[PDB]
């Protein structure tokens, strides 16, 4: 029997055992280690963490809000959410939250993270940060508060048509969110979407704001193992904007939708993806219930761009790359002209263009884009 | 600009194991004007691919 | 019937999951995660393992590897790498074509312990010439310092030193302390060597101890449970002792320093330590497959268990970035005073053997 091994293992710890339980606790500890040791982001669902994860939802037990996902086996924050109390404090991607109220969070499910993560927004909870950058590693508490922001809005800029667009989590309404402010301002002739930071969203919205730029359309594809089970998205032919130009934004702390719609547009040659590669958080898990009173939380498709690759590992990688910094700035008054010369708040502004290249370098590749339409008449 | 932690190489003279005839990164770098440039024709060129 | 929960569950790893595994790679990988998650030291061993492990010196150069760079901190003078004058900073360059410079694991594992009659032409370089050279370095099983009898300068204190539990520690300490006999304090330092024969550890103890009960492994089995009691021929009943632990020195190394504690025959001078108080051996289950899993927990005579709770030294004390040695003091073949400065941890277990013999007087 190829079922063999398995009882024949489990049968010598009962008889040398150094603990003292039964061939239950021998089961649990045995499917869960599978689950752990398969891929990263599964885990297992006991009667009571089923029963507790099945029903329960409230806005205020959100908690701090950030988004977490997996290095390589090293937990890992992707990004924090904008504007949440953690957002404020120093929490950057990239780290590695080693503990969470001082538990040891090494080798213990995500889910359970989630979870911990959860409770009464004025509750003070500390975790243990560890920033590559520095040799310590740090520690800081932060209450509980939790923020609903529609991270969807239009900014305007100064000097020039073109439109700041930020969308930093896809909530319900995304879609009609941008589409309400770009039809605010028929005028512009430009959009510099700005996914940066953005650590994911759900599916119906990212696939919705792509189809709302792209006329055929083959936006993404959740294909998984079972080919009868595969499924193909495909935009509509309506496209309220199929010719402005565009410039989206990506760092590592965008994964999930804002590389779904980043990576959409980058295949179908509708965009310029600026910034540098997405951490590349490209599969998706469903809670199957597997036997009485109990359930699983693994892996079943991943999502794969239009020119079948896969955002699981590999990311997207902008086709122009720049990390972050302040923009140079003029510094000598050369003497052009000398004696003898001949004669004859709520926008976004030349400072916040500035401080920060990602944002110069998104509206210049839009400039070129416009000239590039003019040649043409 | 950049951000790094360690050196790319494991040491300087270690691990690594005609200049003029083509451009190359490390001159690139030096000159954030060049690198805009070739940005921009990048962008040319992914406009001009749109239009397939 | 029991086996229902794990049935159940590996039929929809087998239809759902997106790689679509065998059924024979999945229970590799459930039992593989049954030991990770049942206690942290159990491993699973198939039968590629199982003949690694059933078929012994190192190269012996402290392979630091700071920095990502194999910089050498010292070379062991039991290996010809001492012999050839093997510098700081020399580094394994790759055997066949792996960058082991990258991440040294192979190397280290298996070819320096296993087959020690390698061929020792591995890319030999320094720090100073990264191009390939020929130093004629040769390898071959080596002998360790087990045990190291320094003695000491001026005073009649010998300074023993044991880095690894070996069969053979009892006998060359038997010999080193027959060596100026004359001597009245003994100083062990247990600092590093993790483990070994808990045998020789009892052996060690009875050295000492007298009569009382050394060590127990009572574990959970009724049965087996052997204790382990000392015998009336401890030639040295009465000679002072102070062992120096350190967080590197468990198994072997704190069984001895828990039972001389626990008899009030010796002073423990240094800080916690690892507590690797368990026994594990490799089980056969299968024609070609071994599992390693926890037998039997170490209780010491006073019943305490060696858990990472480890040992509490009486006279905490750590190694010190700056003795004293430079307070305005002023208005090679033994250990002489530079080293026993060096560290205040020899310098307080030197402190504390002297108080020992003045006590040992007003009562002679």
């Amino acid at each position: 029997h190829m079922f063999s091994r398995f009882s024949n293992v489990v049968s010598e710890i009962e008889k040398k055992y150094v603990d003292k339980i039964s061939i239950s606790e021998i089961m649990t500890k045995a499917i869960e280690g599978l689950l752990s040791n398969l891929d990263a982001h599964s885990a297992y669902l006991n009667e009571k963490k089923f029963k507790e994860f099945q029903a329960q939802t409230e806005g205020e037990f959100g908690g701090l809000g950030i988004t977490v996902g997996m290095r390589d086996g090293v937990l890992t924050v992707i990004a924090p959410l904008e504007g949440t109390p953690a957002y404020k404090a120093g929490v950057k991607s990239g780290d590695n939250i080693l503990k969470i109220n001082n538990e040891s969070t090494l080798s213990m499910s995500i889910d359970d993270a989630i979870n911990l993560m959860r409770g009464k927004p004025k509750t003070p909870i500390q975790i243990t940060i560890v920033r590559k950058n520095e040799p310590k590693p740090l520690v800081f508490n932060i209450i509980r508060d939790i923020i609903k922001l529609p991270s969807v809005y239009v900014k305007k800029i100064k000097e020039t048509p073109y439109l700041y667009v930020r969308v930093s989590g896809f909530d319900k309404n995304v879609t009609k969110s941008v589409l309400e402010g770009l039809k605010a301002n028929p005028k512009a002739k430009g959009i510099v979407l700005d996914l940066r930071g953005n650590p994911g969203g759900l599916l119906n919205q990212a696939v919705g704001l792509s189809n709302l730029f792209i006329k055929e359309g083959v936006l993404v594809s959740q294909k998984g193992k079972n080919k009868e089970e595969s499924l193909e998205y495909k935009a509509n032919g309506r496209a309220p904007y199929t010719n402005l130009p565009i410039a989206v934004l990506v760092n590592g702390g965008s994964a999930s939708a804002s590389e779904i719609v980043a990576g959409a547009l980058q295949d179908h040659k509708r965009a310029v993806i600026i910034g540098e590669k997405t951490f590349g958080k490209g599969s998706v898990q469903m809670l199957l219930p597997v036997n009485k009173d109990e359930a699983i939380k693994i892996t079943t498709a991943r999502y794969y761009l239009p020119s079948g690759r896969t955002i699981q590992a590999k990311g997207i990688t902008p086709d122009i790359v720049i990390y972050p910094g302040k923009v140079p700035e003029n510094e000598n008054k050369f003497s052009l002209k000398e004696a003898d010369l001949k004669h004859h708040e709520k926008e976004v502004t030349p400072k916040m263009i500035n401080d920060d290249i990602q944002l110069k370098t998104a509206i210049d590749s839009l400039k070129t884009w416009s000239i590039v339409d003019e040649k043409m008449d | 600009p950049e951000n790094e932690n360690k050196f790319s190489l494991k040491e300087a003279d270690l691990k690594h194991h005609e200049e003029e005839k083509e451009v190359t990164p490390k001159m690139i770098n030096d000159d954030i004007q060049l690198k805009t440039a070739i940005d921009s024709l990048k962008t040319w060129s992914i406009v001009d691919e749109k239009m397939d």
